[PDB]
């Protein structure tokens, strides 16, 4: 009765009463993290063929 | 008392949640996202091609190195490829030739590998006797093993086939964590950069956070509509995607606890069976059930570019840690390298 | 040109040998699938040719090592991980016949079957039913009438009869007769024909492989 | 892991003679083989060598074609034939295992070799810089070498080899391609060299490392060891 | 004077029909691996071997029809390179045959006892043959050994019979290398509907394989026995009209064209393949 009902009430209660933050801020978080790193990133930055190791 | 409390309970608890989250969400991803520029077109090229397997391959994972690599097939022989030379530098022959998964540790020395059976064994490539034996045998499992994951030379996270997934201590073999609030069976994991946390996705259309320590579900996110098969972790550790059948994939964040976008087309009908993040995060490679891959911007949500070199159903989309190139391997027994 | 890289090209035209081996001797042997519901009419089957998750048993009849997989003890979701065995040569699908008077399996049955035989991954691998325990169906025949669960059968009491009837049930469920072929045959518990008649079956499965394979016919 | 050999002793000049050797405790099917030779008075010197799959088997300058080498698998056994040895082979031989592929430690194991004793250019020259250096416990010592070329690979490798032989005991392998230590070594070494001058400091030098210091090259197949630096305690 | 125009161009069309067909074919089986099989080793020989019926020898085949005044042993293996590629076709046709009764006979060990590496010997010997046959006018079977008046010839106009004898066409090429084969084919042919019977009529299927082996024999027969019986007509010291010697080489020559229309389209798995890049590409 209560080994699969009242557990799942009690995780409810548990993540209803945790902190959230606003979308805007995860948004601009993301977008920051994806500018400062965005020469870091071979795929997105042209990388030539004497730096890649994968070249023929 | 009775179930009828509990009942209701639960349904109040779930329409306050969704009030507090609908209060909360104030501006959707795409009006602050619109401001990016594009990346536009991305053209990649088949570097390397690998095709010492003779079945479907199923699953491989990058090293620490982002050099040698690990291949399990449906022969049931773990490959080691070596991604400059594309040499064969070990050969692992399986107990159980039905197998849909394998790890890399970050340290080098051992492996995971796993499926069908409820074992995912343990293989020590720095033996001094220089062949491949069994380090460890997790025979607790009764279910189908779906993924297998090393947190650190002594720890091993595994799903199964049931809805439960176990922290299995390699000194020991005995199961430290036990998580059983997931309610269908787990397919795929995904590890946070800070090996702190861990998001499952399972056959029951959400995706459940864990800690490695405390055990504790924190966040449950119900976006999906459909099984979902394969989903990775962001390199920032603070949000991760899900692909599912459904031909949608759904980009949730830990912060914002909703999905902030979804990424689909009225072309692409089939279902999603893998999915990872560069290194930055801003290109998503996809593999699909049709002959091609995608990989699409994870801010646009824009088709970047389109990979067409395999003739089956992509079955693993491997990437480096330092975003050099990608491994795509389909059930067409080929292992190709993307730039 | 290299120094060590040598060896190591070497050791792995070695390991694509080696692979290419162990991939023709797995090729020369035979894989089958075994599936029903119901464990005691698979534990006969598995009990009558013999030399967790999923149980592999190998044998060697008339040259041919055959290799079943019994994937009875998942209790998982088949459509999750059934594509695996795509490359299987035979589904070996096993059904006790008593289940017609015991609470309602008959039905269940049926539904797997038409499940199975109508799955996309299986478009090219035919599927062998097995009746298990015949003479409980015999003597039940006797007491209780086939239209128990059959409201539209209508007729004697017979055991050929009934027989006949349920063969012809589920043979009509499968919606790829021309392209699957089910070799329906009583088993139970005696000599060596049940083998004798699994290896007709996987040459008749190989023959109609090779022939579709080579052109037409 | 163990090696016996055997099959020394006394020969006549001339004669013939077929080294044994017993593989233990590892694949001898997996890990090719080579046979270093040492003289009373002068240091290492490469043999021959035998592959895993009993391929490509070459032979130094000075022993091209008068020695063969085969194996056994199934009867897990390494054969040396030696026919009208000259009276300069009289040495001590010994099988050492090896195995080739990314991030292998080859070289690390050296059998107890056999003593024979005989009754009366285009190679990679490793110039030694000092023959005997005086160490104290606790102190730090620098060996340098140089070679004929640079032997930095294009694929930035640098195929350098150092081996401790103790008095008394088989030499065994300290740091492998000069920027990996072989197992069971403490890491107090350090090794370093840009392609052509090449530096081996020994921090906190303790009673076990008496013995000789012997560099070698692995660019080409003919193996030239060095001239060894024996410390003195 | 028109008719030898209208076959030189029928001529060029059946070359250009069976080279298109032909490539594709090749570019079929060498993009996607999902049929690089025992089946298709033998189809990738019968394609290369209409390929050089398309390239070497129906261009050579007009230029000897021409009558261009050359050297003698410069058409002689000219028109020997005809015999050595037609030869090499019906020899993999001839392959396509056994491996086909060797799948109804071998069923059992199939795979077991025919390997890549047997195949590729078999390609090697029935090439190997074919250049041999092709090559045996060159040998002393030319119109040197005839009669007198020859090998005075250096510069003498070419025309097919003019430096080839007729018995070789009959004896030696006919009843050797067409005939034997013909009756071979039927008889696997024959053994094999009868196998078919017997182990599945205990319809559709019948009808359909039958049809097929029917369809390929008469097939072959019409492109091969015409100008083989012109041939043997000739070698009698009787007469043949000249628009049926030429209607008889565009009959034999339709072959190179038909086969992957009669071989590769009833495979059921190159079809899709097929299909697909058509649709998609
Ligand atoms: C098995 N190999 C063949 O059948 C080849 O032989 C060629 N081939 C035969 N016969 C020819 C001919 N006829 C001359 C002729 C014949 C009889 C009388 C007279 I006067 C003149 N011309 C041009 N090619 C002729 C065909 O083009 C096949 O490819």
């Amino acid at each position: 009765s209560i080994a699969q009902a009242r557990k799942l009430v009690e995780q409810l209660k548990m993540e209803a009463n945790i902190d959230r933050i606003k979308v805007s801020k995860a948004a601009a978080d993301l977008m920051a993290y994806c500018e400062a790193h965005a020469k870091e990133d071979p795929l997105l930055t042209p990388v030539p063929a004497s730096e890649n190791p994968f070249r023929e | 008392s009775e179930l009828d409390q509990l009942r209701q309970e639960a349904e109040q608890l779930k329409n306050q949640i969704r009030d507090a989250r609908k209060a909360c969400a104030d501006a959707t991803l795409s009006q602050i996202t619109n401001n990016i520029d594009p990346v536009g077109r991305i053209q990649m090229r088949t570097r390397r091609t690998l095709r010492g397997h003779l079945a479907k391959i199923y699953a491989m994972h990058w090293g620490t190195d982002s050099r040698l690599l690990v291949s399990a097939s449906q022969d049931g022989k773990l490959i080691i490829w070596d991604s400059y030379t594309t040499n064969k530098v070990h050969a692992i022959p399986l107990r159980s030739s039905w197998v849909m998964t394998c790890a890399y540790a970050p340290s080098g020395n051992y492996v995971a590998c796993g499926g069908l059976d409820n074992i995912c064994s343990i293989y020590n490539l720095k033996t001094r006797e220089g062949n491949v034996r069994v380090s460890r045998e997790l025979a607790g499992h009764t279910g189908y093993l779906s993924c297998c994951r090393f947190l650190d030379d002594n720890q091993i996270v595994t799903s199964s086939g049931d809805t439960t997934c176990a922290l299995w201590d390699i000194e020991t073999g005995q199961q430290t964590t036990t998580f059983t609030g997931h309610t269908g069976d787990v397919m795929s994991l995904s590890l946070a950069p800070d090996t702190r946390l861990f998001v499952s996705g399972a056959c029951d259309a959400s995706a459940k956070l864990w800690d490695v320590r405390e055990g504790m579900c924190r966040q449950t996110f119900t976006g999906h509509e459909s099984d979902i098969n394969a989903i990775c972790f962001f390199p920032n550790g603070n949000a991760f995607a899900t692909g599912s059948d459904d031909a949608t994939c759904r980009l949730f964040d830990l912060r914002a606890d909703q999905e902030l976008m979804t990424y689909s087309h009225d072309n692409i009908i089939c279902g999603i069976t893998s999915v990872s993040f560069s290194k930055s995060g801003r290109l998503l490679l996809a593999g699909y059930d049709d002959f091609n891959c995608n990989v699409w911007d994870a801010l646009k949500a824009d088709r970047a570019g389109v990979l067409a070199g395999h003739d089956n159903r992509v079955s693993c989309l491997g990437v480096t840690d330092d975003g050099m190139a990608v491994a795509t391997g389909s059930w067409d027994s080929f292992l190709k390298i993307w730039n | 040109l290299s120094a060590e890289d040598k060896a190591a090209v070497e050791r792995s035209k070695m390991i694509d040998r080696n692979l290419r081996e162990d991939g023709e001797k797995a090729a020369r042997e035979v894989k089958l699938l075994l599936l029903g519901a119901g464990e005691s009419g698979k534990s006969t089957i598995v009990k009558q040719m013999k030399i967790t998750g999923i149980v592999e048993t190998h044998f060697t009849f008339k040259d041919l090592h055959f290799k079943m997989f019994d994937v009875g003890a998942q209790r998982s979701e088949r459509k999750k991980w059934i594509h695996c065995f795509e490359g299987v040569t035979a589904i070996i699908f096993c059904v006790a016949l008593s289940d017609y008077d015991l609470v309602n399996r008959m039905h269940e049955s049926m539904k797997l079957f038409d499940s199975i035989c109508n799955n996309k991954w299986f478009t090219d691998t035919s599927i062998i039913l097995f009746l298990n325990k015949k003479d409980l169906f015999e003597e039940k025949i006797k007491k209780s009438p086939l239209t128990i669960c059959y409201p539209e059968y209508a007729g004697s009491n017979t055991y050929e009869e009934a027989a006949a009837y349920i063969q012809c049930q589920f043979e009509d469920l499968n919606k790829r007769k021309d392209t699957k072929e089910i070799y329906t045959h009583f088993t139970c518990s005696t000599d060596t024909k049940n083998v004798q008649f699994v290896f007709d079956a996987v040459t008749d499965v190989i023959i109609k492989n090779n022939l579709k394979d080579c052109g037409l016919f | 892991v163990q090696l016996v050999e055997s099959g020394g002793g006394l020969v006549q000049p001339g004669g013939s003679r077929k080294l044994s050797c017993s593989a233990s405790g590892f694949a001898f099917s997996s890990f090719g083989m080579h046979w270093v030779r040492q003289a009373p008075e002068k240091g290492l010197e490469w043999v021959a060598y035998i592959s895993s799959g009993s391929g490509t088997i070459y032979y130094a300058d000075t022993v091209k074609g008068r020695f063969t080498i085969s194996r056994d698998d199934p009867k897990n056994t390494l054969f040396l034939q030696m026919t009208s040895l000259r009276s300069e082979d009289t040495a001590m031989y010994y099988c050492v295992r090896s195995i080739y592929y990314y991030g292998s430690s080859p070289f690390d194991f050296w059998g107890q070799g056999t003593t024979l004793t005989v009754s009366a250019s285009a190679d990679i020259v490793m110039t030694q810089a000092t023959s005997s250096v005086p160490v104290t416990p606790g102190e730090s010592v620098s060996i340098s070498c140089r070679s004929s070329k640079s032997l930095l690979h294009s694929n930035g490798n640098t195929y350098l080899y150092w081996f401790l032989q103790r008095p008394g005991q088989s030499p065994q392998l300290l740091i492998y391609r000069m920027s990996n230590l072989a197992s069971g070594v403490p890491d107090r070494f350090s090794g370093s060299g840009s392609g052509t001058a090449f530096t081996l400091t020994i921090s906190r030098l303790e009673a076990e490392d008496v013995g000789v210091y012997y560099c070698m090259q692995h660019l080409e197949y003919p193996l030239t060891f060095g001239a060894g630096t024996k410390l003195e305690l | 004077s028109l008719a030898n125009v209208t076959y030189i161009t029928m001529e060029i069309f059946i070359g250009l029909c069976a080279i298109v067909g032909n490539v594709l074919v090749i570019c079929v089986v060498k993009l996607n691996p999902s049929l690089q099989t025992t089946t298709f080793y033998f189809i990738v020989s019968l394609a290369l071997a209409d390929i050089a019926v398309g390239v070497l020898v129906m261009p050579l085949a007009i230029v000897v029809s021409l009558g261009i005044t050359i050297h003698f042993y410069s058409c002689l293996f000219m028109t020997c390179l005809l015999l050595i590629f037609t030869h090499a076709s019906i020899m993999s046709l001839l392959a396509i045959a056994v491996d086909r009764y060797l799948r109804v006979k071998l069923t059992v060990r199939y795979k077991r006892v025919t390997t890549h590496r047997r195949i590729w010997l078999a390609l090697g010997l029935c090439w190997l043959v074919s250049f041999l046959v092709g090559l045996t006018p060159m040998f002393g079977w030319n119109m040197k050994l005839t009669s007198e008046y020859h090998r005075n010839v250096t510069f003498l106009s070419c025309q097919f019979v003019s430096v080839m004898r007729m018995d070789y066409m009959v004896y030696f090429s006919f009843l050797t290398w067409i005939f034997i084969p013909l009756v071979v084919m039927c008889a696997i042919y024959l053994d094999i509907f009868y196998i078919i019977r017997n182990k599945l009529s205990l319809y559709g299927r019948e009808f359909k394989t039958a049809k097929s082996l029917f369809l390929v024999l008469f097939l072959f027969a019409l492109s091969w026995l015409p100008l083989s019986i012109i041939n043997c007509i000739i070698y009698f010291n009787g007469e043949v009209p000249q628009l049926v010697l030429y209607m008889g080489i565009l009959l034999s020559h339709a072959n190179s064209m038909m086969n992957p229309i009669v071989y590769a389209y009833k495979i059921k798995k190159f079809k899709e393949t097929y299909l697909l890049i058509l649709k998609a590409c």
